[PDB]
RNA sequence: UGGAGAGUUUGAUCCUGGCUCAGGGUGAACGCUGGCGGCGUGCCUAAGACAUGCAAGUCGUGCGGGCCGCGGGGUUUUACUCCGUGGUCAGCGGCGGACGGGUGAGUAACGCGUGGGUGACCUACCCGGAAGAGGGGGACAACCCGGGGAAACUCGGGCUAAUCCCCCAUGUGGACCCGCCCCUUGGGGUGUGUCCAAAGGGCUUUGCCCGCUUCCGGAUGGGCCCGCGUCCCAUCAGCUAGUUGGUGGGGUAAUGGCCCACCAAGGCGACGACGGGUAGCCGGUCUGAGAGGAUGGCCGGCCACAGGGGCACUGAGACACGGGCCCCACUCCUACGGGAGGCAGCAGUUAGGAAUCUUCCGCAAUGGGCGCAAGCCUGACGGAGCGACGCCGCUUGGAGGAAGAAGCCCUUCGGGGUGUAAACUCCUGAACCCGGGACGAAACCCCCGACGAGGGGACUGACGGUACCGGGGUAAUAGCGCCGGCCAACUCCGUGCCAGCAGCCGCGGUAAUACGGAGGGCGCGAGCGUUACCCGGAUUCACUGGGCGUAAAGGG
RNA sequence: GCUGAUAUAGCUCAGUUGGUAGAGCGCACCCUUGGUGAGGGUGAGGUCGGCAGUUCGAAUCUGCCUAUCAGCACCA
């Protein structure tokens, strides 16, 4: 189905995954749909994660499956939180 | 030597037949249908077309003929049929077809 | 690698007195003071009107050979100095000044260019906090270059750091002589840099 | 487990050295589970090199002598003393090979009082004639041919149930005993001359030859120094002795060495695989030689500087220019000298390495590298 | 924000003009020499053939037994072995092998590119919503017994359970013949008739949990279709019979000649048809001031192929990389009666060749499959190794230090160069030795709270004991090309149109700056030269930007 | 790695019949030129592929070995 995984951008040993929507069968770093946010593992730069909430939700309201750790980067991104 | 995918082959020769029959039934049905719907078997003609519709749709119920696959064959059975029950017929037993 | 070898031979050749050895290249014998001529066997006979080429060659070499930058970097760094919005004259020159090691030398610490380079290749140097060993590290505004500690008590760091008392630094650099700091207040200027170089020629040397 | 020793046979053609070899194995399979050939007594492990035992092939037979701790002079009952024998016997001293166990085969042939013991006379008399244990040699009796057919009937037979079957142990007992096991200093680097060269599915170039010093295993860097181009550094990825994997294969075991990612050209005979830095190519070198006198079989005339015989280093056979140092001229036979060699082919030398100097189907001299000129 | 030129036709000049140098690019190769790291990158030929290993599996929460070990002996003991419960071996049944991965052979093509049409259509799993899930019969495996057999296997009969299979109702609903309505290529609504639904699995059991049936809306990915663009040869000029259209059928998810009958004779073409060559296409790539030119390999997108050729089954999906049926070529076993095999997946052999990698470590991350989950499979992947192939970073030392060693070479014999170069003196300290030692990894999961939000906790690292930090600490690799001019760089000797150089003009015929060595010098530096090939300079196919009275060229 | 064949002046290639190794094309110093050609002059040399043994006598019979050409030598 249509999931919300990551793409390995960045050199060797230097990851910089990109949070995105894509028809599961694609290849990881393969063409995807629309971008939603990024992620930097070594947490270098206090600017290592954003996620277009507004957009992040649309894709779910229509059925989007995140990864297990993609679920998480969203949890850190407070996406389900509704008060 | 081998892989457990043959599992997927035997598991085929089976269904491979299961629907083959259901198929050839609708054929031997349809023939034997119009075969009488044009002769003037109004009653015992639709009888078959009403039997067909049944055997056809149920085929739909499976991996055999699906969606339009039968929705197609119908609009030709009852199509062709009636276009024969006009060689001086009048749908006596108004079974399947409708006035 | 960065040449390494007779360098008061180029004090000659380019015939425009050079001091890559510092102290001596600065004495009554920069080698240059005894031979205002190229080396070799001939070295002192009539010269053919150096080709329009020639000129530009001496001009580059003159500069490139005045730092230690081996072509590859220099010409490379030159390119970077092109796209950069602005005159290639300044920029590049400035860009050549941005060299960590040079700067060191520019700011006492070491007697000559060729020396400042070892200082970086051993640890002795340090910038806004953490230390650096890349002669290539390029310096940015408001960044002060500091001598390390393990070195501060070194015989050499001494005398060398002493040559400051009195002399003042380049109008784009400061200096806490006792606390060996001094910052990089801004990319120097054509005029500040009184170099025996006609940039506009060295430039022309690379269109062809 | 059981100590190992590379051995072989020798002698005159048709005597049966080739077939005795057949018997030796087989038999050794009955009372020994899991069984150039390989067999193993109930006391030792073994490597055997049936030699071609024939002129012409000598050149690769001598390389076979260099590769053994003991020779098995085979001899026929109906025959006895023989030309190819006298030959493949003096070459037994030249190329090391300590001790010799004669096996009068064909034993089962024409009865005679003398003959049986009259043959041991044409033997023992011809053995000391070449300064060997010509008097105390393990002379066994019991045609192997005949025993090699008794084991063919039923592939299982213990301690001599068919006379000759046990007469095959007269060897399988006389050789275990008598012929000890020497040292192979593993504390040294690595090294081992190249005998032939093979190719394989997935593996490729394998080297056959005896290890001289140290040991190798998968994951070792080595140098292939032996004529042509320049030394070739490569890693060993395969160490298997006698068709089966050998773990560390030390000195005294001829295993096949698989040199990673190479071709079968770059790895020809007469080379040497040693420690990265062990041995190097050298074309000129000093060496104290021993011109073999005329009474010893060699040169019956001598020579003069400029001569150019053929030297055999380890498993090689090359041609070099002899440049006698000023004053060194007509250096006749039975004379020791000291001149230099200039092989027309760069070769693996290590100063203080033994070699010989032949010429024309006979041995002409014995030398040992002194220093290397180039 | 961007354009540079020269060497060569002469006795000399100017013109046209061909050639050639200075520039930049490279999956390269060959030569000589070769210390380090990181990031890149690594058959361009044989779409040749491949001894081995590994690439796709996963569910007991669909079902029934085989089986090894433990709960309690039916009765009273072994008996009709009933049942509690976790491993495990296939079988049944499910979702998955149609993606990931590899290659470019084929192909000039609606194949690709791009903008659109689909009132001519499909889509598993994925979320939203509407209605439901009541009853029923049965087979074949597994297993037991009998057989052929070298084996791969397989034949007979007999039980057997399911989410496997078939029949009834159930008709919210959808599919069809026909009639009406609004709409206009089959879309939307409406009435009669006919026709089809369906499975229970889990524990903490009138309630959750993953499912089932049909319907609809959303998403995602697809098929078909269309205008436009898409290389050379015209010494290739005409091409076509399912060919062009119609009509009614078959087939399709769907349009259509896609297929078939029937008729009519059309359709295409110098705006280049038909044929021949070549070639996967683009995003992009190198060059160029630009316009152009040349190109399509790392990575992504679409397509095509999976030993060669054909084909169908299964399914939402393939006419199927590692599945099947057949023919062929070829390899292997063979009890010579019939089997087996496709690395253009990973690692590697060999063949050819100028030439291109390790039979690897790990699933920790990321990603994909199956499941409630645990977690399992994953040669995709993340790392490592080899290769100066490339780029970028780094060292072989830094500061002193002579009217100036020695040696080697010119020398108007006065003396000039190598040269501060070395030596020597300090100093620093690549390496090597010592200890500490990473992030990438926080979640599936557990706990409060409803497996919600939110809050709390824990396990998990292949590269690694590497990177980086702290301590100690030895001066510790250099090579290639060139020096008449174009072009930076001069002299001695040997050589005597010889030996030889040469990109172009050209040097060598007893003083050679050009051949060869030497001393010296110039560029560059782990590189440097050579070869090959693209663009440039070349307004030297010219739009930008040329020419045609004798230079090339007006047609008689 | 075993044999077989070919290895004769710089080059082509003659031959012998065991014994003071040929032909021409070239070529070296001349006279000449500037140098060469041509013209008239003068000739001067073959390790019989190589190292080695046999003979009174070794390019011809022996033994070895080296570049090269041809062969179901050649999977630990
Ligand atoms: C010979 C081939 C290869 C040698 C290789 C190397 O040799 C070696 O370098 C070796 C080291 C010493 C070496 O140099 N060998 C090199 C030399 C070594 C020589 C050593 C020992 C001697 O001593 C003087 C030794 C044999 C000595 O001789 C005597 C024999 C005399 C015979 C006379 C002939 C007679 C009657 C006869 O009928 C006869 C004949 O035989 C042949 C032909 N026709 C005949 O008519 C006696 O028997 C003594 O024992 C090492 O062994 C290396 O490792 C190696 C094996 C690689
Ligand atoms: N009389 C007899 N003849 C035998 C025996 N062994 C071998 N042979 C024969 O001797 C001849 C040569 O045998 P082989 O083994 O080939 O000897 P090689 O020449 O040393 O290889 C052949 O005919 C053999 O069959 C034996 O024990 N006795
Ligand atoms: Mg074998
Ligand atoms: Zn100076």
């Amino acid at each position: 189905m249509v999931k919300i995984r990551l793409a390995r951008f960045g050199s060797k040993h230097n990851p910089h995954y990109r949070i995105v929507v894509t028809d599961a069968r694609r290849k990881r770093d393969g063409k995807y749909i629309e971008k939603i946010g990024y992620y930097d593992p070594r947490k270098t730069t206090p600017d290592w994660l954003k996620v277009d909430v507004e957009r992040a939700r649309y894709w779910l309201s229509v059925g989007a499956q995140p990864t297990d750790t993609a679920r998480r980067l969203l949890r850190q991104a407070g996406v389900f939180r509704q008060e | 030597r081998n892989l457990s995918a043959l599992k997927r082959h035997r598991q085929s020769l089976k269904r491979r037949l299961r629907n083959k029959a259901k198929k050839s039934a609708i054929k031997t049905l349809s023939k034997k249908a119009i075969q009488l719907a044009q002769e003037g078997k109004a009653e015992e003609a639709l009888k078959i077309m009403r039997k067909a519709e049944s055997l056809i749709d149920k085929a739909a119920k499976g991996s055999t003929l699906h969606k339009n696959a039968a929705a197609r064959r119908k609009s030709r059975l009852m199509r062709k049929v009636r276009q024969l029950l006009e060689a001086a017929g009048a749908p006596l037993i108004g079974g399947g077809l409708s006035a | 690698g960065r040449y390494i070898g007779p360098v008061c031979r180029l004090c000659r050749r380019e015939g425009v007195k050079l001091y890559l050895k510092g102290e001596r290249c600065y004495s009554p014998k920069c080698a240059m003071e005894r031979r205002p001529y190229p080396p070799g066997q001939h070295g002192q006979k009539r010269a053919r009107r150096p080709s329009d080429y020639a000129v530009r060659l001496r001009e580059k070499q003159k500069l490139r050979r005045i730092y230690g930058i081996s072509e590859r970097q220099f010409r490379n760094l030159f390119e970077e100095a092109s796209k950069k919005k602005g005159v290639t004259g300044s920029v590049f020159l400035g860009l050549l000044e941005s060299r960590l090691d040079n700067v060191v030398y520019r700011l006492g610490f070491a007697v000559s260019r060729r020396q400042a380079r070892q200082l970086v290749r051993h640890g002795h140097i340090t910038v806004n906090g953490r230390r650096v060993d890349l002669p290539s590290y390029r310096v940015r505004p408001g960044d002060e270059i500091a001598v390390a500690e393990k070195s501060r008590n070194l015989e050499l760091i001494r005398q060398n750091l002493e040559a400051m008392k009195g002399r003042k630094v380049g109008p784009w650099l400061s200096l806490d002589v006792e606390g060996m700091k001094g910052k990089f207040l801004r990319l120097p200027d054509r005029e500040d840099l009184a170099l025996p170089v006609n940039e506009q020629l060295v430039i022309e040397f690379y269109s062809r | 487990t059981k100590p190992h020793v590379n051995v072989g046979t020798i002698g005159h053609v048709d005597h049966g050295k080739t077939t005795l070899t057949a018997a030796l194995t087989y038999v050794a399979a009955a009372e020994n589970p899991n069984v150039h050939v390989e067999y193993e007594t109930a006391k030792r492990h073994y490597s055997h090199v049936d030699c071609p035992g024939h002129a012409d092939y000598i050149k690769n037979m001598i390389t076979g002598a260099a590769q053994m701790d003991g020779a098995i002079l085979v001899v026929s009952a109906a025959d006895g003393p023989m030309p190819q024998t006298r030959e493949h016997i003096l070459l037994a001293r030249q190329v090391g090979v300590p001790y010799i166990v004669v096996f009068m085969n064909k034993v089962d042939m024409v009865d005679d009082p003398e003959l049986l013991d009259l043959v041991e006379m044409e033997v023992r008399d011809l053995l000391n004639q070449y300064e060997f244990p010509g008097d105390e040699v393990p002379v066994i009796r019991g045609s192997a041919l005949l025993a090699l057919e008794q084991m063919h009937r039923n592939p299982k037979t213990r301690r001599g149930e068919n006379e000759w079957v046990d007469k095959i142990w007269e060897l399988l007992d006389a050789i275990d005993e008598y012929i000890p096991t020497p040292v192979r200093d593993v504390d040294k680097p690595f090294l081992m001359p190249v005998e032939d060269v093979f190719t394989i599915t997935g593996r490729g170039t394998v080297a056959t030859g005896r290890i001289e010093r140290g040991k190798v295993k998968v994951g070792d860097e080595v140098e292939i120094v032996g004529l042509a181009p320049e030394t070739r550094r490569t890693v060993v990825t395969g160490v298997e002795m006698h068709r089966k994997t050998l773990q560390e294969g030390i000195a005294g075991d001829n295993v096949g060495v698989l040199l990673r990612g190479v071709s079968r050209e770059e790895v020809e005979r007469g080379q040497v695989l040693a420690k990265p830095g062990s041995i190097t190519p050298h074309t000129k070198f000093e060496a104290s030689v021993y011109v073999l006198k005329k009474e010893e079989g060699g040169r019956h005339t001598g020579f003069f500087s400029g001569y150019r015989p053929q030297f055999y280093f380890r498993t090689t056979d090359v041609t070099g220019v002899v440049q006698l140092p000023p004053g060194v001229e007509m250096v006749m036979p039975g004379d020791n000298v000291t001149f230099t060699v200039e092989l027309i082919k760069p070769v693996a030398l290590e100063e203080g390495l033994r070699f010989a100097i032949r010429e024309g189907g006979r041995t002409v001299g014995a030398g040992v590298v002194t220093k290397i000129l180039e």
